């Protein structure tokens, strides 16, 4: 699990972040809507 | 007849255009193609020299290494000391490397396009040019100090009330040298971290000592100056070995020469004597309240661009005027202007100057009425 | 009609090599767009902060796994729209950057912008037109006629405060006017730039002040400024330092070296004698007014 | 009072190797960086010759009170 940080317009290309390392543009799953991925939230992300 | 040539090459032309145009199109898409394969450097750090061949180096990630490096990129150039540049794979030295300008610094140095000049300023050139003794003339001749034998001082500072223009002064300066005037706000030099905040004060100097001729000016000092402490909290731990580093840094086993340091503050009440001291600081400006000469200079230059009546007694704002800042006249140009805006007068009558000066003068009642002397 | 039919041979060969050329460029996007969509299937961007721009052209940047980087070749952004400071996203492998990533704006800032627009109106306060009047023209003119604050020419006021009894309505002027204008409001708490550790309550305070430096209709308010605007002094073996740390970049940050007329502050108290003067000074906060107690009739007007 | 400057001069009119170290760069980002520049420094006053180690600004490193949660 990580923290989002912000989304960005017109694409998902979301900003995460995690607890010590660095900070990655990531991407849904399918198994999800881009609802309730808002801004400042914890998600489960793979590893790979 | 050649007139069927002429209609027949118009097809011929931009037949070509359509193989210069896309062909330039999968060339810059080209350039790509092999430009997307470089592999970084590991930015170093040469320690010492072994061999010709056996050199040690430790990156700015953690440990120290063993490495080679080329047989054609000048190993006698390596001195234990310089930056250069790394492989990723087989760990072997591909390029030195200049120094490096810790971009908080190139951000500290040139974004001010702030012009303002000594025309704005007025009521303090006494201060005006004691200021300039040490940051303009020693630079521009250092011979006279030769022949009489003493050195020119290292560093300054500015003190006295809030809105006396210490900042504006430092502004004045800073429309003169562009390149190597570097203003401190005093507030970015500090973070969470272990000894990011000596690297700062570390490499800012660093970069003094690159460009020879060069200001450092210090504003609100009072975050991180201190006097001392008895060790409360455990902040201020840390801190203080911010400010020790400042302090060796500035006239510790070194020839001080052409950095000259200006300083300001509200109080010189909560600071580190050792940093007061006349082999560090050298010079303490005190810059008072005005005059009622001069705050009828600073009326009359707050006064320039207004749309009034010439029926302005000066003297009697000044005279009601007592113990005003050199802002709040411009509090009471703009407010008499906020007088005008009532009523729709394009221009500005006399009397709300009057009325100007009687609102502001007892809107400072509630202040606190300190001096704060420097011991 | 002799030479016609040459030259119209040779503009048939002109064009039948314009077949194979648009076929040539034509056939020439995919291979250039396979690896293009190679580099940009590595979707997880690795992002980094641009330390310096090199002219023997290079780069040199560090990404946020604390890791410096040398590079010889950029990539798709080139060095024009770059400056050191930077932060862009940088494929993981070849460590090479690609895209152009905004800003650097903490989600406790983006928690202090409303979007809620708390509808209050002006005759829901009644007995306190003078304070309600000055306010408004106050921060609403020079939003709405600024020709006519250049027409005479002066620089706009900046800065209000108030004070007075904490009952006598302090927060509703706010949310009246957070009703009123159609700009960024932006409010802040009094504590809210007080930190564990250091500097941050500091970069608290130049993250919001650059968050309203970019909306440039926007103004800041701020709720019990006593919590952080304590009056400094002198004290060995003992003494805070970090709130005042905080404080002075609330001062020179607000006033001083580099100032511009974008954002009004609206600045709330209920006791004025804990603070430092140093915002007290006449610039920084301008009109300080107070909020009386009502004499009969607002007493009336507001039962 | 003549406290760089007596150190200075002994450093100037001395014969022996001289080490002028500054007091508060012990003080690292990275952990260990500080114990090993502690001991390589004795190390190389042992191995280079009988020498003199200088320090300035004790205060930076030793102080009294000590806080093992940061
Ligand atoms: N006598 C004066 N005449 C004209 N302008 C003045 C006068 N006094 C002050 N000012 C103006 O008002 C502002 C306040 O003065 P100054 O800049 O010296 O304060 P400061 O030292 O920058 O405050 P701080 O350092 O506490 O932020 C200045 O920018 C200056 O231009
Ligand atoms: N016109 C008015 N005059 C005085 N008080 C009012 C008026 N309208 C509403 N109030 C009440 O007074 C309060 C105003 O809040 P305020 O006095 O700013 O709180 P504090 O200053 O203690 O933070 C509101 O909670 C509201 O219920
Ligand atoms: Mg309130
Ligand atoms: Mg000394």
């Amino acid at each position: 699990c990580t923290k989002i940080i912000n989304a960005d317009s017109e694409d998902p290309k979301y900003i995460i972040n995690v607890k010590q390392f660095a900070k990655f543009v990531v991407d849904l799953s399918d198994q999800v809507a881009p609802t309730d991925i808002e801004e400042g939230m914890r998600v489960g992300v793979d590893r790979n | 007849k050649l007139l069927e040539h002429k209609e027949i090459d118009g097809r011929l032309k931009e037949l070509r255009e359509q193989l210069k145009e896309l062909t330039k199109q999968y060339e810059k898409s080209e350039n790509d193609l092999k430009a997307l394969q470089s592999v970084g450097q590991i930015v170093g750090e040469v320690l010492k020299q072994l061999t010709e061949e056996k050199f040690i180096v430790k990156a700015t990630n953690g440990p120290r290494y063993v490495v080679g490096c080329r047989r054609q990129l000048d190993k006698s150039k390596l001195k234990p000391g310089t930056r250069v540049a790394l492989d990723m794979t087989t760990l072997t030295i591909m390029r030195y490397l200049p120094r490096e300008v810790d971009p908080l610094v190139y951000n500290m140095s040139h974004e001010d396009p702030g012009n303002v000049s000594y025309s704005e300023i007025g009521g303090l050139s006494e201060q005006i040019r004691e200021l300039r003794e040490v940051i303009e003339l020693p630079l521009t001749n250092p011979e006279l100090f030769q022949r009489v034998g003493i050195i020119p001082p290292k560093g300054c500072l500015l003190y006295g009330p809030p809105g006396t223009g210490k900042t504006l002064l430092a502004r004045a300066v800073a429309s003169q040298l562009d390149c190597n005037f570097l203003k401190v706000v005093s507030s970015s030099i500090v973070d969470k971290y272990i000894g990011e905040s000596a690297r700062l004060i570390r490499e800012m100097f660093n970069y003094a000592r690159d460009h020879q001729p060069c200001i450092i000016f210090m504003d609100e000092i009072d975050a991180i100056g201190g006097r001392r402490f008895s060790e409360g909290t455990s902040a201020d731990r840390e801190i203080q070995r911010t400010l020790m580093e400042l302090l060796n840094q500035m006239d510790g086993f070194d020839t001080l020469h052409r950095v000259k340091m200006i300083m300001a503050t509200n109080r010189p009440d909560t600071l580190d004597p050792a940093l007061l001291r006349p082999g560090r600081l050298d010079r303490k400006i005190h810059i008072d309240l005005p005059n009622e000469q001069a705050r009828l200079d600073i009326l009359k230059i707050h006064a320039g661009p207004i749309t009034k009546h010439g029926e302005i007694d000066y003297e009697a704002i000044v005279k009601l005027s007592d113990g005003f800042n050199g802002a709040d006249l411009r509090n009471v140009c703009t407010e008499a202007g906020m007088f005008a805006i009532r009523a729709d007068h394009d221009f500005v009558v006399q009397e709300d100057f009057m009325k100007a000066v009687r609102k502001v003068a007892d809107s400072k009642k509630l202040e606190s009425k300190l001096d704060y002397k420097p011991v | 009609r002799t030479r016609l039919l040459d030259s119209e041979i040779k503009i048939m060969k002109s064009e039948v090599l314009r077949v194979t050329h648009e076929l040539q460029a034509m056939k020439d996007k995919i291979k250039e767009n396979s690896e293009k969509i190679k580099v940009n299937k590595t979707l997880p961007y690795l992002v980094s902060n641009v330390i310096e721009l090199l002219d023997v052209k290079c780069a040199v940047i560090k990404t946020s796994t604390r890791q410096t980087y040398f590079l010889p070749v950029i990539g798709l952004v080139d060095a024009e729209k770059l400056k050191p400071g930077d932060l862009v996203g940088v494929n993981k492998d070849s460590y090479l950057i690609l895209e152009t990533l905004p800003t650097e704006y903490d989600s406790r800032v983006k928690a202090m912008e409303v979007d809620e627009r708390p509808t209050e109106q002006y005759s829901d306060i009644g007995g306190l037109d003078k304070q309600i009047q000055e306010l408004v023209e106050a921060i609403v003119l020079p939003m709405n006629h600024k020709e006519k604050f250049e027409n005479l020419g002066i620089q706009p006021p900046k800065g209000v405060l108030m004070y007075g009894p904490p009952g006598t309505g302090k927060t509703l002027l706010a949310r009246a006017c957070a009703a009123q204008t159609k700009a960024t409001f932006l409010k802040l708490a009094g504590p809210q730039l007080v930190q564990m550790f250091i500097g941050d309550g500091a970069k608290l305070v130049r993250d919001a002040f650059a968050l309203a430096k970019e909306k440039a209709p926007s103004i800041i308010f701020i709720d019990e400024l006593d919590a952080i605007g304590t009056k400094r002094f002198d004290s060995e073996k003992a003494g805070d330092r970090e709130v005042q740390r905080t404080m002075l970049e609330l001062l020179n940050q607000l006033d001083g070296f580099q100032p511009n007329t974008q954002v009004k502050v609206i600045a709330a108290t209920n006791r004025v004698d804990i603070l430092d003067p140093a915002l007290l000074r006449s610039g920084r906060l301008d009109r300080k007014i107070e909020f009386p107690m009502p004499n009969e009739e607002a007493r009336a007007r507001i039962m | 009072c003549g406290k760089t400057m007596l150190a200075k001069a002994v450093a100037h009119h001395t014969t022996a190797a001289f080490i002028r170290v500054v007091g508060s760069e012990f003080v690292q980002k990275y952990l260990g960086e500080g114990p090993r520049m502690v001991r390589d420094v004795f190390r190389l006053a042992k191995e280079n010759a009988p020498a003199i180690i200088f320090i300035d600004e004790i205060d930076a490193i030793a102080t009294k009170r000590f806080d093992a949660q940061t």
